[PDB]
């Protein structure tokens, strides 16, 4: 029954993404003294199968132009990507469970910013082009400092395995060890999404929007486990899903929240930003995140 | 550049040159060599121009396939015994793929096409850093696995190099491509040595070395890189080409020079392994050499060229920087026949 | 036959890209070779190598070279048979570089700094 | 001893996330050398069996080696214990 | 201003004061761990040897029966000059097996997840 | 065996398309990046088979010194490019032999 | 040419991983680990073309373990008179080689 | 050269101790600490020979060990090990620190028994 | 082959689902009617790549926390990361960061 | 009010509680009801092969007891 989990762990998926854009809209909506979508639908539930009818159902504006084999390989290795980097999960078990999870999260992303540049490339545009360029500098400048305070973090764990977040954390959550690293990780994840204020750039691009959006709630998953760890039993794992559910929710309306309450940066603000305030502390925090467990004598077991 | 960052980047040049020399670890020796590559790159750009910049890619891509084809040996010679150490090779296809990769690292032939363009692109003291320091750690090398080489593959690329210099300097009036094919003859004679006695390769390096740097500090000292240019030397300090005459002299072997030395002693050595043919055709090639080092010191010393009106003024003036140990370097280059026993100190 | 299934695939990719047509196509090509070697490596039991090979080379170095681009115009026989333990041997000897490996380490390091140092030097201009 | 005060203040306005930085960092380095239980970490590291232990042949001259793993003879965990 | 500098170097000491106390309780979960593998393993052992030696032998008497028609064929000799014993590769184990067992033990450990 | 033959086979391969050059110095790159990619599967290959654990370093090593090299290459390239406006691998002539 | 800094000083710069039998973290044992041993303590002192004329067994056993060659070659001539004689039909495999035997812990 | 010896498949013949490997790990440590000499003098056999074909008597010896063991067990102390090892063999990890309670009661039995 | 199998069916599901949405609205009749080269982005690519190799150093730590050998691996880990400062501040105080 | 964006959430909800539950309940389900064997490090690996062998079923999960000692 392994394909039925794997369709079990895929529809679900698409189907919260799906409802998301009703969520954000409806909060949005409300944070702005108004209401969201409330007429398709009893309260807007079928909104999102109305925008999805419509958007395939309407005409595809090919370029006419453009290399079409880049311009259909960009949104299968989008979705692809988003969806494979949930099998490693676990809530409160993995899919598949891996030796090394969290690497393999961090490869996916890295291979993640092909899409935006085969996207750009084969757009016809040289104006998009350059938008393109920005973005994949962006994308890379922030998931240099994602991969050093995810090395910092799991220091305190003992491996890359994820399962064994969930046992770091059996009594505490790692978010009073390090909140300082638990902020950067935040903020370079609104980042990498090109989330507000980052945000600075028919059916494909329906492709496009469900990817970015499963990544959105991909994120919030992975910084639920790795810095508000629930409490497993392993009698009953539906109290550790019900939690971490419960966790991803709220860190996902804390995105949306975050998008309804600022002005967005400039692109060499952003680049500023990282380079001259998140790597240094990163870089100090990294150092003091190597020295402290032996200070202590607080080495976590497994190697 | 700023001068904290020369100084940075040319003891790092010399530190991945020691590296190769003092490791035993077959990684570490190519870790000093891409050490030695990053490091060289910005020397030969340090004045920005086009031509400088042709150098230094071309020179980049000879380098990094050479380096890439020594990884590959590594490899192969591992994978047919699980050594990392530097010794006998215990692989012919491994030896000959090493063999390749440091022969073009040093320039020989035929992978000489790169010397005499990166040395005329570059200007004269990154040539002579090219063409001095640069050699150090290949054949370096080439003498702790001289018992695993191939003789026949050695003497042909040697033989070639000889040949190739010979011809090559004959039709050459830039005096940077003069010392780029002299200095591919010059491999080329120490390369013929390395199958039968190191020590004959060390010597004649040593000996090359010095007479390869007097010669550039003469050049830089009257900043000509043209022969017409060398021509008007004559005209504001003839001590200067009287001295690069003696020294283009030793260059060419005449006795009782310094340049007489290595090839006498090879010569020897290789009679000793009843190899008589190829040192006779070996100097019959270095009859080329000494031609064209000849046709120079024609233009240079021997006769007087026309000069120009504002060659006057330059008579007023006085070099204000004097580059330290050129007369040493003039005197060990000229003068150092007599004392030709001393090579037992298995320089 | 396996691992032979997944050498013959990687010799094509790199006969794909070595005929060097749009160095984009060429980039796309050496992107699959890359992927199928981590495949091998991966399939091998060298997992941290192959996630280093698919992180490190794809994600950085090919990322890097496509943003330049985009600027301008017989197995199982040979195999062990006992286990290794409660650990994996990969990972003890790769984290053995800072126990172990002090001197490449600090050559490593040193070539890293003066890499930045020449970069700058050289997009320098003037 | 004004100077250094001087910038220290100066430096701690419009410019926090520098000392910072600098602060975390050389504390990391120096407090470790200072600790008295990175030994304790030391010792926990050797304490831990990867392999299998061995036994020696008895020659009837290693009184410290023990005969059965619950005699007193041998390295002791007990402060491990009240760790 | 020095209040929440104060509160947030407090939690992060009390963050690092339970996470010490968790970690050396972990690690003395994982000596008692790697202690009760310790006990086990010499039966492991045992049977290893065992189970390795009667694979080899079936595999010499079925090369008896196979090879007793060519001339120059010898049944069980060795590759290696030494007489010393050789741990055996995994094709000598299962080199006359099927294929399923084949696989199972050359990529079952890479393949389970 | 065969893998191994193969995995050669790849690096000769990329030697000889670094050596045909027909044009886009790019593509010079791809090629040495490739032949750099092959060794590094060889080697790790070779090492993981014979359980050489101290030498499981040596591949990452490998790595970093290339991917610094490509580095130092892309940045020669993009000097070529601002000075003619193309990667031309003809537009090198100025210095002859 | 080399200078041997290391030995002068007693430094151990990169010996530690020039070769499979010296000492790997945790004890781990190289594969070959007897072969090179034997192979390594039988040309020690003696110099290159002794060790090479001398300790040949020694290194061809080595060899023999590194790439098993010999061995595949006679696990393949055995295969393929297998595969003769099933084809031809007068040998047929035992239960213990057909999945059907009696698996022990 | 040579030829290889084997022992006979007669020779390889003794009584498997056949439970799984969560009933082993609920006993691991008593099973260590009574059956301590045959399973030394075999280890140090094997590291000794390096050869398997020279410690195949020690091996049928720490198979008797635990067979006497676990008849001993059996007899002794059957419910509260059976309650210990199904505690065990729930867990994926096969944790020691789940379920110490059913590990007391397993103790405290066996040390009223032997 | 179950991490195989995942990727199969995410690609499948993936390729599936672009193709549907690409050709559905394709059977109804309809109408149917440069130089600059920033070296700043350049430069930022190439400082991602360094930066990125010396994180492929550092990635060990995890694993080299355990050696018996605390003080070495602790002295080259933060040699590691003073170097890795050292790179950011020279390309600080040389004008690299700038835009 | 407020509590209208509570619907539509609680439909992400209910979407997100899906995965988690059925990988559980599958694993409960092709492991003999317990929780699935997790093999790194393979030392774990080869005692699931010794139970396989064990069984006598070639399934690990079915676990021989003291019964089975005789
Ligand atoms: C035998 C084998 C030998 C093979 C060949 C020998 C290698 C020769 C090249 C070495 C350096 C190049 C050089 O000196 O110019 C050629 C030089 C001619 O001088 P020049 O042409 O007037 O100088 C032009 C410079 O390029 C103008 O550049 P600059 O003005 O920026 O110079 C800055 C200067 C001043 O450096 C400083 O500012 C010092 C500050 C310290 C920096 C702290 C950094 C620490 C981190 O530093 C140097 O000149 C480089 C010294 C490197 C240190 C080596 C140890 O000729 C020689 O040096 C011949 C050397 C004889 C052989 C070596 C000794 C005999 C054995
Ligand atoms: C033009 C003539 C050449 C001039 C050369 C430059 C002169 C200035 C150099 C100043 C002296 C440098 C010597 C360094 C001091 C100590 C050296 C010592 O530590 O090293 C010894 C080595 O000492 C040197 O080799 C001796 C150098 C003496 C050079 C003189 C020979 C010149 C040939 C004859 C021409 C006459 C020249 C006389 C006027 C200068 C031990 O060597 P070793 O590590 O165990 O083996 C490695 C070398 N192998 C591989 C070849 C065996
Ligand atoms: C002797 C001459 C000194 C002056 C000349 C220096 C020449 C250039 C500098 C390079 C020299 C490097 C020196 C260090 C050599 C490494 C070996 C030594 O340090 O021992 C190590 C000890 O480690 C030391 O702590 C290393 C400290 C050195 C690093 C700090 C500064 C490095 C700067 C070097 C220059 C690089 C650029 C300069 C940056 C400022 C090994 O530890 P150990 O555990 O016993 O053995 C491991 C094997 N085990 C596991 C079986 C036990
Ligand atoms: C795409 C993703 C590539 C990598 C996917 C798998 C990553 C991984 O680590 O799983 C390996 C997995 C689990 O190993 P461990 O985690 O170490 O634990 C098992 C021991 N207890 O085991 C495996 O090696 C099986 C997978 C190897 C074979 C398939 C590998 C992928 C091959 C893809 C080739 C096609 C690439 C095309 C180009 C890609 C460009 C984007
Ligand atoms: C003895 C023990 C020592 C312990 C060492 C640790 C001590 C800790 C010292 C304080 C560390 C706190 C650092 C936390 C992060 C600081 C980064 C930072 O300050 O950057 C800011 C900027 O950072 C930002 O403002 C980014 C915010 C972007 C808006 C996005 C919304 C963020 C607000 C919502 C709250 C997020 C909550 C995150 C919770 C995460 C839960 C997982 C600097 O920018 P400038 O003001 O322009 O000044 C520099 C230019 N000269
Ligand atoms: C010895 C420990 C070292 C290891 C820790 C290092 C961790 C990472 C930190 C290094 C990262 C790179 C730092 C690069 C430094 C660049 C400095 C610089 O040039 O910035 C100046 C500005 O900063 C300066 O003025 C120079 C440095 C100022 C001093 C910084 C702190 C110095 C030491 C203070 C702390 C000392 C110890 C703290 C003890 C407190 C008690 C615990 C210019 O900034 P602009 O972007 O141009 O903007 C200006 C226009 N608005």
């Amino acid at each position: 029954m392994f394909m039925i989990n794997i369709l079990s762990l895929i529809i679900p998926i698409l189907l919260a993404v799906a409802f998301l854009t009703l969520v954000e809209r409806k909060v949005l909506g409300y944070m702005q003294l108004r209401k969201g979508p409330n007429v398709v639908g009893p309260y807007g539930l079928l909104q999102p199968i109305a925008d999805a009818l419509k958007l395939f159902t309407k005409e595809p504006l090919r370029p006419a132009t453009s290399s079409i084999s880049m311009f259909i390989i960009a949104p299968i290795l989008a979705l692809s990507l988003a969806l494979t980097m949930w099998v490693p999960l676990p809530m409160p078990y993995p899919l598949i469970n891996m030796n090394l999870g969290v690497l393999f999260m961090l490869a996916m992303s890295s291979l993640a910013v092909y899409s935006i540049l085969w996207s750009g490339w084969a757009s016809n545009s040289k104006y998009a082009l350059i938008g393109a360029l920005r973005a994949v500098a962006q994308t890379i400048s922030y998931e240099v400092t994602l991969a050093i305070i995810l090395l910092s973090v799991l220091l305190m764990n003992g491996s890359y395995t994820l399962s064994t977040l969930i046992t770091t954390q059996e009594h505490i959550w790692m978010i009073f060890t390090s909140w300082p690293l638990a902020m950067m990780w935040f903020i370079s994840t609104l980042a990498e999404t090109n989330r507000a204020p980052f945000d600075l750039t028919a059916g494909p691009f329906a492709m496009f929007f469900m990817a970015e959006y499963a990544n959105i709630i991909m994120m919030n998953a992975f910084t639920a486990i790795l810095f508000l760890g629930a409490s497993h039993d392993p009698h009953t794992p539906e109290l550790y899903t019900i939690n971490f559910v419960l966790k991803t929710l709220a860190l996902t309306i804390t995105f949306l929240w975050i998008r309804a309450s600022y002005p967005r940066f400039r692109y060499d603000q952003l680049m500023h930003l990282l380079w001259k305030s998140f790597l240094p502390l990163t870089l100090a925090l990294c150092m003091w995140h190597i020295s402290l467990p032996i200070m202590t004598a607080s080495i976590p077991p497994q190697s | 550049m700023n001068p904290i960052i020369y100084t940075t980047l040319i003891m790092t040049v010399m530190s991945g040159t020691m590296l190769v020399m003092i490791s035993s670890h077959w990684l570490l020796i190519w870790i000093g060599f891409e050490m030695n590559l990053l490091a060289m790159i910005p020397v030969l750009m340090k004045n920005f121009n086009p031509r400088a910049t042709e150098a230094a890619t071309k020179y980049f891509l000879t380098q990094a396939t050479a380096s890439m084809m020594l990884m590959m040996a590594i490899i192969i010679n591992l994978l047919y015994s699980g050594q990392w150490t530097i010794t006998k090779m215990f692989n012919p296809v491994a030896m000959t793929m090493m063999t390749m990769a440091l022969a073009m690292k040093l320039g020989l032939s035929p992978f000489h096409f790169w010397v005499p363009e990166v040395t005329q692109g570059i200007s004269l003291q990154a040539g002579l850093l090219l063409l001095t320091w640069q050699k150090l750690a290949p054949l370096s090398v080439l003498c702790q696995i001289s018992q695993s080489i191939n003789p026949n593959l050695m003497l042909t690329m040697a033989m070639l190099s000889i040949l190739i210099g010979g011809w090559g300097g004959l039709n050459q009036t830039q005096l940077r491509k003069i010392m780029a094919y002299s200095s591919i003859a010059h491999m080329g004679w120490m390369t013929a040595v390395l199958p039968y006695n190191t020590t004959m390769t060390i010597l004649n390096l040593l000996i090359y070395i010095t007479m390869t740097l007097a010669m550039f500090m003469l050049l830089i000292h009257s900043s000509a890189t043209t022969t017409l240019s060398l021509s008007h030397t004559w005209n504001k300090m003839p001590v200067i080409t009287s001295l690069m005459m003696v020294t283009l002299l030793s260059m060419g072997g005449l006795p009782p020079l310094s340049g007489f030395m290595p090839k006498w002693m090879i010569i020897q050595e290789m009679t000793k392994n009843e190899s008589i043919i190829m040192p006779t055709l070996m100097a019959m090639t270095a009859l080329l050499n000494l031609y064209f080092y000849m046709r120079l010191a024609y233009s240079s010393s021997l006769t007087m060229f026309p000069s120009t009106n504002n060659m006057k003024m330059k008579w007023q003036f006085e070099h204000t920087k004097q580059m330290k140990l050129l007369p040493t370097m003039i005197v060990l280059s000229t003068l150092v026949l007599p004392m030709t026993p001393a090579l037992s100190s298995l320089n | 036959y396996i691992a032979f299934i997944l050498s013959t695939i990687f010799v094509i990719g790199f006969v794909g890209f070595s005929s060097k047509p749009s160095p984009i196509y060429g980039g796309l090509g050496l992107i699959v070779s890359g992927g199928v070697g981590c495949g091998i490596v991966l399939n091998f039991g060298g997992s941290f190598l192959g996630l280093m090979v698919f992180l490190i080379y794809l994600g950085g170095m090919l990322v890097v070279f496509g943003y330049t681009t985009a600027m301008a115009t017989g197995d199982w026989v040979i195999y062990d048979t006992g286990d290794s333990g409660f650990f994996s041997e990969e990972a003890m000897g790769i984290a053995a570089l800072y126990s172990y490996g002090t001197w490449l380490v600090i050559v490593t390091g040193w070539s890293l700094l003066i890499g930045v140092v020449v970069i700058m030097e050289i997009t320098r201009g003037n | 001893a004004g100077r250094i005060a001087s910038f220290l203040k100066n430096a701690w306005a419009k410019e926090p996330v520098l000392v910072a930085s600098f602060a975390i960092g050389g504390l990391a380095i120096i407090l470790p050398s200072l600790s008295p239980y990175t030994n304790y970490a030391i010792r926990i590291n050797r304490a831990t069996p990867y392999n299998y232990p061995v036994p020696l042949r008895d020659d009837g001259n290693m009184p410290d080696v023990p005969s059965h793993p619950q005699d007193p003879q041998g390295p002791s965990l007990e402060w491990l214990k009240n760790l | 201003g020095y209040s929440m500098f104060a509160v947030g170097i407090g939690t992060l000491l009390f963050g690092y004061w339970s996470m010490m106390k968790w970690n050396r309780e972990r690690r003395r979960l994982q000596i008692e761990d790697f202690e009760a593998r310790i006990a086990l393993m010499p039966l492991f052992q045992a049977e290893k040897d065992r189970r390795v030696l009667q694979m080899l032998r079936e595999n010499l008497e079925e090369e008896a029966i196979i090879m007793k028609d060519v001339p120059d064929w010898k049944v069980g000799e060795s590759v290696f000059h030494t007489t010393r014993w050789v741990t055996p590769m995994m094709g000598e184990l299962y080199g006359l097996r099927t294929n399923e067992e084949i696989l199972s033990a050359t990529y079952g450990f890479i393949w389970y997840t | 065996p065969l893998v191994y033959m193969n995995i050669i086979m790849a690096f000769a391969i990329a030697l000889a398309g670094l050596l045909m050059y027909r044009s886009h110095l790019m593509s010079s790159l791809l090629c040495l990046e490739g032949m750099m990619l092959s060794l590094f599967i060889m080697s790790t290959l070779i090492i993981l088979n014979t359980h050489f654990t101290l030498a499981n370093m040596m591949p990452i090593i490998l790595l970093v010194f290339a991917a610094c090299e490509a580095a130092l290459g892309l940045s020669l390239l993009v000097m070529v490019s601002n000075t003619y406006g193309t990667d031309y691998v003809q537009n090198l002539n100025l210095l002859q032999c | 040419p080399f200078f041997d800094v290391q030995k002068r000083l007693g430094l151990d710069l990169d010996r530690w991983m020039t070769i499979q039998s010296a000492e790997q973290p945790h004890k781990i044992p190289g594969r070959c680990h007897a072969f090179e041993k034997e192979w390594i303590e039988c040309a020690h002192g003696i110099g290159g073309i002794r060790a090479e004329k001398e300790c040949k067994i020694e290194f061809d056993d080595f060899v023999e373990c590194l790439l098993r060659q010999k061995t595949m070659k006679r696990l393949s001539a055995i295969k393929r008179q297998r595969d003769k004689l099933i084809k031809e039909g007068k040998y047929t495999p035992p239960p213990h080689h057909l999945g059907k035997e009696d698996p022990r812990p | 050269p040579g030829i290889v010896e084997l022992p006979t498949l007669e020779d390889l013949k003794v009584q498997e101790v056949k439970v799984s490997s969560s009933v082993l790990k609920a006993a691991a440590h008593h099973y260590g600490a009574q059956c301590d000499k045959p399973n030394k003098e075999f280890m140090l056999c094997r590291w000794e020979e390096k050869d398997p074909r020279r410690c195949l008597e020690e091996g049928k010896l720490v198979n008797q060990c635990a067979l006497d063991f676990f008849r001993q067990i059996k007899r002794h102390c059957a419910e509260p090990f059976t309650e210990y090892w199904t505690c065990i063999d729930y867990s994926g990890l096969q944790l020691f620190r789940h379920c110490r309670k059913q590990q007391a009661k397993f103790d405290e039995c066996v040390l009223d028994k032997l | 082959m179950n991490i195989m199998l995942t990727l199969l069916t995410n690609v499948t599901l993936a390729s599936l689902l672009v193709l549907i949405a690409f050709w559905l609205p394709q059977l109804n009749a309809y109408s149917e009617k440069r130089l600059p080269f920033s070296m700043k982005f350049f430069l930022v690519a190439i400082t991602f790549l360094l930066f990125d190799l010396e994180i492929a150093l550092l990635l060990p730590l995890p694993w080299a926390s355990q050696t018996n050998n605390l003080k070495t691996m602790l002295t080259m880990a933060l040699f590691l990361l003073i170097l890795l400062a050292a790179s950011l501040a020279y390309e600080w105080t040389q004008k690299g960061l700038e835009w | 009010m407020w509590f209208e964006i509570l619907p539509g959430i609680a439909v992400m909800a209910a979407c997100l509680f899906i995965p988690g539950m059925a990988t559980a309940h599958i694993h409960k389900f092709t492991n003999g009801g317990k929780e699935k064997r997790v093999a790194h490090f393979s030392y774990q690996w080869n005692l699931m092969e010794r139970d396989r062998r064990i069984s006598g079923v070639n399934r690990y999960h079915v676990t021989k007891g003291l019964e089975n000692i005789d």
